[PDB]
């Protein structure tokens, strides 16, 4: 993701700091949604009550 | 030396402060703060008071 | 690897846990298990700056032209 | 003033492949290939596996089907190149910890 957003820009200061905070903060937040698949859990089951797609999913 | 020691007597965080005291041409002071202090952004912060101080 | 401030996992790519706050003098990966609070430490700094805008003045004015 | 071409090798040999800023990977780390023969062209895909984690590389095929890579190796003082056609691939990797779920509902 950092290589997505900054690239070859890697003397943004501004960038570098701004992105240390994103991707920092979020794995303060979330310490436990180690891969991709947990966090497709999290957001089904966050949102499975307002999808209407139920037991059916 | 004394001025520096003083403010540091009258600040909690901050550490050194070299002055341009030849023209005024800038103010250095360190800042040190325990690794529980994660991340702020800095430069923005010290924008806000630029703003806030008045000569 | 260590870029700017965030230092990344070798072998797996993850911005691991910051040197600066482990419980040892070696931290490892949350997603793999690669030893670097013990191995090459780093020497974390920034040169931050200001956007050249926060600041206007006449002065400034007198600087632009 | 322009390079000579000495020699071209047009089937599979060597390969190329996008990574994390940082990839290194075991000093023994391998790397499986894989060439799904289809119709003109064949999409190739990679596989490794290493202690943790686990490679798999594969080609965009909409842009690898309207550009084809090429690899050669120059000496300077032969002025020869051994060309060598060789497939870029988006590799990710996962690991063991990636490899965990919770209970299909709450
Ligand atoms: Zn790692």
């Amino acid at each position: 993701i950092f290589d997505g957003i900054i690239g070859n820009d890697v003397k943004d200061s501004f960038l570098t700091d701004r992105l240390e905070l994103l991707l920092r903060g979020f794995k303060k937040r979330y310490p436990h949604l180690q891969n991709r698949t947990q966090v497709l859990q999290y957001l089904g089951d966050k949102f499975r009550v307002v999808f209407q797609a139920s037991p059916d999913q | 030396r004394d001025r520096q020691s003083a403010i540091i007597s009258h600040h909690r965080f901050i550490t050194k402060y070299n002055f341009d005291d030849e023209s005024g041409k800038w103010c250095e002071f360190k800042l040190e703060l325990a690794a529980d202090t994660e991340k702020l952004l800095m430069v923005n912060i010290v924008e806000e008071i630029c703003r806030k101080s008045i000569i | 690897s260590v870029v700017g401030s965030l230092i990344f996992c070798l072998d797996c790519g993850d911005l691991l846990e910051n040197p600066n706050a482990v419980l040892g003098s070696n931290v490892e990966c949350s997603q793999c298990k690669a030893i670097y609070p013990k191995s090459q430490f780093s020497n974390l700094k920034v040169v931050t700056t200001t956007a050249d805008d926060a600041f206007p003045s006449s002065l400034r004015a007198k600087k632009s032209v | 003033s322009e390079i000579e071409i000495e020699s071209v090798q047009d089937q599979p040999s060597v390969a190329v492949g996008s990574f994390f800023k940082g990839f290194r990977a075991p000093s023994d780390t391998t790397f499986d290939l894989y060439k799904k023969k289809k119709s003109e062209k064949d999409e190739f895909v990679l596989h490794g596996e290493n202690e943790r984690l686990e490679y798999e590389g594969y080609t965009d095929s909409s842009s690898q089907a309207s550009n084809q890579y090429v690899v050669g190796l120059f000496n300077p003082e032969k002025k020869s190149i051994q060309l060598y056609k060789a497939p870029v691939l988006v590799s990710k990797v996962v690991s063991k910890s990636s490899k965990n779920l919770r209970g299909p509902k709450i």
